[PDB]
């Protein structure tokens, strides 16, 4: 009930690995993309 | 909803960016340092 726009910053400093952690819904849709996005990070 | 919850983890804990584990932390200890 707060991420509305802050998602933004929320993948925006999970480019790169560290950020506030912000709890990511139950969805199964957030946490698998930023898992891809995180393991392309790892590879940055 | 635990046992999508402990998936979850269980990708978090490779995502590399917790559930009652009373015994479970060493796994996952280990798990996450040979991980990294």
């Amino acid at each position: 009930s707060f991420t509305i726009g802050k998602a933004i910053w929320l993948l925006w400093g999970l480019v790169f690995n560290n950020s506030v952690p912000v709890q990511n819904p139950k969805g199964t849709t957030s946490k698998i993309m930023v898992s891809v996005w995180a393991f392309f990070a790892v590879i940055f | 909803l635990t046992l999508s919850s402990a998936m979850w983890f269980s990708w978090g804990v490779l995502l590399n960016s917790a559930p009652r584990s009373f015994s479970a932390r060493i796994l996952g200890m280990v798990w996450a340092g040979f991980a990294m």
